[PDB]
């Protein structure tokens, strides 16, 4: 049985991913 | 000189831009936050999310000295559903030969040429896999070789990155259907990939 991270990756809102596209290109 | 290193090097660099692009190309994550580039000479998505960046960098910074020890066997992205089940695994089979050989006709030319072949496969796998559901997410699980010692301690490396078992229901996946993208034999390494998916 392998191992993995106990931490998760994140949550990522749609309002985020817009200041994504729009601010780090 | 330790090339031992030199390939857990090329291995994390190049598993890094294939997490990326198997979130995109399984939409893990919103289209938005992805731009899109050239690694190993051949188009690819890497994400511009700061956080999601850094926890894809702690989780290969921490497989990383298991590479260079060749303790690992295999490196799974699995992709789990709203219900916290695989649905699609995407398994890297990893082995070093038992020496290395380090040609001098060009070693890193070569093996970015091997791994780009890798990268073009993840690209059009989503004209052969079911769609993902809905509320999807990730996570990597790391197998290692029998003769591997107090993993749980050579793999903590980032201070408040914390490494666990896995459960049998983070990895349960009763007859998948196996997709195959790519193999490579080079003379510093052999990688198998290939997609295991829900029936």
């Amino acid at each position: 049985l392998p191992l993995r991270p106990k931490r998760s990756p994140p949550v990522i809102s749609e309002e985020a991913a817009e200041d994504v596209k729009q601010y780090l290109t | 000189l330790n090339f031992g290193q030199v390939v857990a090097d090329v291995l994390c660099e190049f598993l890094e831009v294939a997490v990326h692009l198997i979130l995109y190309v399984r939409e893990v994550y919103p289209v938005g936050i992805f731009q899109k580039r050239k690694k190993y000479n051949v188009p690819v998505q890497m994400s511009c999310h700061p956080e999601l960046n850094q926890y894809i960098q702690d989780t290969l910074h921490c497989v990383k000295p298991l590479l260079e020890k060749n303790d690992v066997e295999k490196v799974v992205v699995v992709i789990l559903d709203k219900e916290h089940r695989p649905v699609e695994k995407f398994v890297f089979e990893i082995t070093q030969p038992p020496l290395l050989s380090i040609s001098s006709d060009s070693l890193l030319s070569h093996v970015e040429q091997l791994l780009a072949a890798f990268i073009l496969k993840i690209s059009v796998c989503d004209a052969v896999l079911d769609h993902n559901p809905p509320g999807c997410t990730f996570t990597v699980l790391v197998h290692t070789r029998e003769a591997a010692t107090r993993n749980m301690e050579k793999i903590q490396v980032i201070k408040d990155f914390p490494w666990i078992l896995a459960d049998e229901q983070d990895v349960h996946m009763h007859d998948p259907r196996l997709i195959p993208l790519k193999t490579m034999t080079s003379d510093i390494l052999k990688m198998q990939l290939y997609v295991e998916e829900r029936a």
